[PDB]
């Protein structure tokens, strides 16, 4: 899709998912966005 | 992480490290302004 799918500045238009609590079941959608806390505090915080 | 004086930028010191147990947990306690954005590999993953 190089023909179509190319943006002198690089699309933005696109995404994906690399952090989430666990796996995902076969044919399953997920859509959130709300944050991914890690270590120990409670974040709720928009970065950090 | 604890050195007392670093190195030049065009002879930077090296350090190998082999035969432990590597504990990234106590790496992320210090006063803010801390920038940690890797590459490559997941941050959670790196403990596994």
């Amino acid at each position: 899709s190089n023909k179509l799918d190319s943006k002198v500045s690089g699309n933005y238009n696109y995404l994906y998912r690399l952090f989430r609590k666990s796996n995902l079941k076969p044919f399953e959608r997920d859509i959130s966005t709300e944050i991914y806390q890690a270590g120990n505090k409670p974040c709720n915080g928009v970065a950090g | 992480f604890n050195a007392t004086r670093f190195a030049s930028v065009y002879a930077w010191n090296r350090k190998r490290i082999s035969n432990c147990v590597a504990d990234y947990s106590v790496l992320y306690n210090l006063a803010p302004f801390f920038t940690f954005k890797c590459y490559g590999v997941s941050p959670t993953k790196l403990n596994d």
